[PDB]
RNA sequence: UUGUUACGGACGGGAAGAGGAGACGUCGCGACCCUCGCAGUCGUUCUUGACUGGUCGCUUGAUGUUUCUUCUUCCCGUUC
């Protein structure tokens, strides 16, 4: 029932867990928008290096090709 | 006449010599029979093209010239010249294969340019001139240019450098 | 100095004359425009060698001595070089352009801008 | 668009050697244009089991053996 | 233009040969083949050049000459050559 | 024969037990249950955990994988 | 080296090319032909090795090139 | 609508670019492509700070490039 | 016309939007990349695939063998830096 | 339509090594060829050694293709 | 047709003494071997289809993956 676009569409203005592959840093924010291409845009970024954080970076964007995966 | 930087461009470098590498140059209108009886001046103007195969064969060359980098000049012929003393420090690594068949190289004290080959020379053959017809000639080469694998089409045996 | 042996290769032979330009384009800057003036002035007196020596020379008074140079020596290509004067005279174009009609007297659409000048001037 | 010719590989048990050391085996059950190859078998590399049926992505399927000629 | 040699050191490896060859050969001419068509050793190989002069003054001059122990025996082609 | 595209169909259909395998370490490996339809590979999976796997209980949430990241699928 | 003014892909059609891989292995040979991706088809390939110095040498192939993992290529000789 | 449009306006200009291997190349741009793929006529080249190791000519794929620099200071690119 | 059109506005709406914002109004951002980096630069140019054009450009990176940390540092300006290696933008205050 | 593909489908029926991103070097006969080119092969021996029977390779991930030295001017190109 | 745009101190090499090594392949220097010639082998029929330097040393030949853990003496070149 649930598919992907509708589940990330949902998840706007709500909390998002994100990681790479290249650099594994976990990204925590409130999510902004979305696009076709599956491309990100957070509020109140906090970067993550492994648990700790490097610094609060604020409002960001993230491309698509580098994300592994959307959580809470 | 003079090796001159118009005659190297003038020089037919389309036919490739398909045994190895690209454009197998011959200097002047041809580079046989070309008749430079200097040194090989304005080699500047070749600028590195190219194993290379700068085939300079039966000209009047004295001494033999280069001036390029290490991979330039492999497959050299100057076949049929009157090469007296081959000294430089500008084609170290490069010419491998050396074709210096009918040479004036008269001593064994002309090819001490060629001895001394751990660093002077990484590589050099020679053969058919007046040298080799002297007494213990292939022996001195041995002990003196280790680097030269094939000595007059025969290879430098394990024997013969034991010998030397 | 390969000047020296530039000019020494290039007097030894007329070699398909291209060594001057080997002698331009070395330096190409006022020795090529000196050693090119003295080729012109020597062998060749063509247009395309002349056309070469005022593109060197390319401030309206360089262009107008390099038009006097084109318009000594040239019988081919002359009414390309009387347009070429005029568009260089245009920015004396009435003088330039009876040079024009004295180098090349084919020639109306050439003359007609002269006469659509002469109209916008009014 | 084009079809590639896994017809003639149907009904074959198939040695897989995918991207990154991972040597997987399995029999081809169906396939497609993205190379998608639906297989109803895995067993890793020694041996043991894990799971029965494995659809694996397009991409990362390089070099792929048939046991049966 | 082709000279068909016999009699030479089939111990030497293919490549190494051909490349000996065409060192032997530049001295007379522009030698045209780069490789042995053959590919048998033990002396069969053509000598591919440009002139036909070039050719004839190889044959007169390396006829019984020193190449890897033994005398080369130089002779002319009796068919002409696919590239020439 | 079954072709990928109507596998989705009956993925969701189902909602069988899946083990997501991953693109750059081989030892960490997803587990959960597909849910969603799609045109690319990129599909929602719901009841996520991370195991790292010999060559043991990472957190997550219901997940959706990116769609050139996914290694393998099964049901 | 030598090696005219040239404009597209077209001009420079039939000539010994120098080719350089992802990993960092250089490759030389004829240009034959032309394609989308530049799968250029080099007419003898003397692929070379650098360990991660001094370069090595190969002789096995006279091969269809893909244009995913090229880098840049460069003339050595008409 | 893209900004390779802005590249293929460009002509006959110095540019550094750093490739995946990792070197500085100044060159000049040549027919420029919709798929980025640069010739460069006079380069300086590193093989793998800069060593100096330099070849004159050049073709460049346009996949390589992730950076490109001085064409002209100026920012145009509708027209 | 209208299907190229109509994605005119997409960058505004989706996830571009904070660097369309970013663009029209010069701000200084960070820029990671794929083989440890960090960039600094002011927005100038935008479109499509993230091929950014900019201003300013301080580069942050290490060059350093044997776990030693190194932070060199050139001043570069009015760059081209393609979409494929750029992860992370963000406007700062 | 690409050149290098067309080529790749004349030469049906003949020897052809290969080599991918991690340089596993084949060499045997080629099956078919395709647009992508996807490419499958008997008698195929591998030396990253062993002899396999059959394989079949993805497109993407080839560095290159080897042919040999009969089809180089005709019948393919005019 | 062709193009463009838009949609004395350091360093290197070789040798000796004391406390780099093993796998997988990929090309070479010797040969007691094979093989014998100018453009190879076999099927089938009076002229056509298919398939293509090998082996053994190295008596210290070259070279890419992949695991583990330097000092002294002499000789030859470059630099101050």
């Amino acid at each position: 029932p649930v598919n992907p676009k509708p589940f990330l569409k949902g998840l706007v203005n709500h909390r998002v867990g994100v990681k790479l592959k290249f650099n594994s840093t976990e990204y925590r924010g409130t999510l902004v928008s979305t696009d076709n291409y599956f491309n990100l845009q957070l509020n109140e970024a906090e970067e993550f290096v492994a648990g700790v954080s490097h610094g609060t970076l604020g409002e960001i964007f993230i491309r698509c090709n580098n994300v592994l995966y959307i959580r809470e | 006449m003079k090796f001159t930087p118009s005659i190297v461009i003038d020089a037919p470098q389309y036919y490739v010599d398909h045994f190895n590498g690209k454009y197998n140059v011959d200097k002047c209108v041809i580079l046989r029979d070309l008749q430079l009886e200097t040194d090989s001046e304005s080699m500047p103007s070749s600028l590195k093209h190219l194993t290379h195969i700068l085939d300079l064969t039966n000209n009047d060359l004295i001494m033999i010239p280069d001036l390029s980098r290490r991979d330039d000049i492999h497959t050299l012929l100057l076949g049929r010249n009157n090469i007296v003393e081959v000294d430089g420090r500008l084609l170290p690594m490069n010419v491998q294969n050396l074709t210096l068949s009918n040479n004036s190289i008269r001593r064994f004290e002309d090819l001490q340019r060629l001895r001394r080959a751990p660093r002077t020379l990484k590589n050099l053959t020679l053969i058919g001139n007046q040298v080799c017809h002297l007494a213990n000639y292939r022996e001195h080469v041995l002990r003196l240019v280790p680097h030269l694998e094939t000595l007059d089409f025969q290879n430098v045996t394990a024997e013969e450098r034991k010998s030397a | 100095d390969e000047d020296v042996a530039f000019e020494y290769e290039i007097q030894k032979t007329p070699q398909n004359i291209l060594t001057w330009k080997r002698y331009i384009e070395y330096w190409k800057d006022k020795q090529i425009r000196w050693l090119y003036e003295r080729f012109c002035s020597q062998f060749v007196t063509d247009t395309s060698i002349w056309e070469d020596y005022i593109r060197w020379e390319s401030e309206t008074s360089r262009i107008f001595w390099l038009f006097q140079r084109c318009l000594k020596s040239c019988v081919r290509d002359c009414d390309r070089i009387c347009l070429s004067y005029l568009e260089l005279a245009i920015e004396m174009i009435r003088h330039a352009l009876a040079s024009s009609l004295m180098k090349m007297e084919m020639h109306r659409k050439v003359w007609d801008p002269v006469i659509k000048f002469v109209e916008e001037k009014v | 668009v084009s079809t590639p010719e896994l017809k003639k590989y149907m009904d074959k048990k198939i040695l897989l050697n995918i991207n990154g050391s991972r040597k997987v085996a399995g029999i081809l059950r169906g396939y497609d244009i993205f190379l998608n190859v639906v297989l109803d078998d895995a067993m890793e590399i020694n041996n043991h089991q894990l799971g029965l049926q494995t659809v694996i992505r397009g991409n990362s399927i390089i070099s792929l053996e048939a046991l049966d000629a | 233009n082709t000279l068909y040699v016999s009699q030479l050191n089939e111990k030497i490896n293919m490549q190494r040969l051909r490349v000996n060859l065409f060192l032997l050969f530049a001295t007379f001419g522009e030698v045209l083949k780069v490789s042995m068509n053959f590919k048998k050793q033990r002396g069969q190989a053509f000598i591919t050049m440009r002139t036909i002069d070039q050719a004839s003054l190889a044959q007169i001059s390396l006829n019984g000459e020193r190449f890897f122990g033994k005398p080369l025996k130089v002779e002319f082609s009796k068919s002409e050559t696919k590239t020439l | 024969m079954v072709p990928p595209i109507n596998c989705i169909f009956n993925f969701l259909q189902q909602q069988t037990p899946v083990t997501i395998w991953l693109f750059e370490q081989i030892g960490i490996r997803i587990k959960g249950k597909i849910v969603g339809f799609d045109e690319f590979m990129n599909v929602v999976i719901d009841e996520a955990v991370e195991i790292p796997v010999n060559s043991k209980g990472t957190p997550l949430g219901k997940i959706l994988l990116k769609g050139d990241n996914i290694t393998l699928i099964t049901s | 080296i030598q090696v005219a003014h040239s404009s597209r892909l077209a001009n420079l059609i039939d000539y010994k090319l120098r080719v350089l891989t992802q990993d960092g292995r250089v490759y030389i040979g004829q240009l034959m032909a032309f394609d989308k991706h530049m799968n250029l088809v080099l007419n003898e390939c003397i692929e070379e090795r650098v360990p991660k110095i001094k370069v090595e040498k190969r002789v096995l192939g006279l091969t269809i090139l893909r244009g995913e993992q090229i880098l840049s290529t460069v003339v050595e000789d008409k | 609508m893209k900004l390779v449009n802005f590249l293929k306006k460009l002509r006959n200009e110095q540019v550094t670019i750093e490739l995946k291997n990792g070197t500085t190349v100044w060159g000049t741009l040549q027919s420029v492509s919709p798929q980025m793929n640069a010739i460069l006529t006079d380069v300086k080249l590193t093989l793998p700070s800069d060593n100096i190791a330099s070849l004159q000519y050049i073709n460049i794929r346009g996949n390589t490039i992730r950076q490109i620099i001085l064409p002209d200071s100026l920012n145009l690119d509708s027209l | 016309a209208e299907l190229e059109e109509l994605e005119e506005f997409e960058f505004k709406h989706g996830p571009m939007s904070l660097i369309n914002d970013a663009m029209v109004t010069r701000t200084p951002v960070i820029i990671s990349l794929r083989n440890n980096h960090k960039i600094i630069a002011r927005v100038k140019a935008f479109d499509r695939h993230c091929n950014m054009v900019l201003e300013n450009v301080k580069e942050l990176w290490t060059e350093k063998k044997g776990k030693n940390v190194i932070n060199r540092e050139r001043f570069i300006s009015k760059l081209f830096l393609r979409g494929d290696s750029v992860i992370v933008v963000l406007k700062t205050p | 339509n690409g050149i290098p593909v067309k080529l790749l489908n004349e030469a049906q029926g003949h020897i052809v090594s290969l080599e991918l991103t991690t340089g596993a070097t084949y060499r045997g006969k080629l099956v078919e060829s395709e647009d992508s080119m996807n490419v499958q092969l008997r008698d195929v021996i591998a030396t990253e050694v062993t002899h396999m029977d059959q394989i079949f390779v993805r497109g993407s991930q080839i560095k290159f293709i080897v042919v040999p030295d009969l089809l180089k001017n005709a019948p393919l190109f005019k």
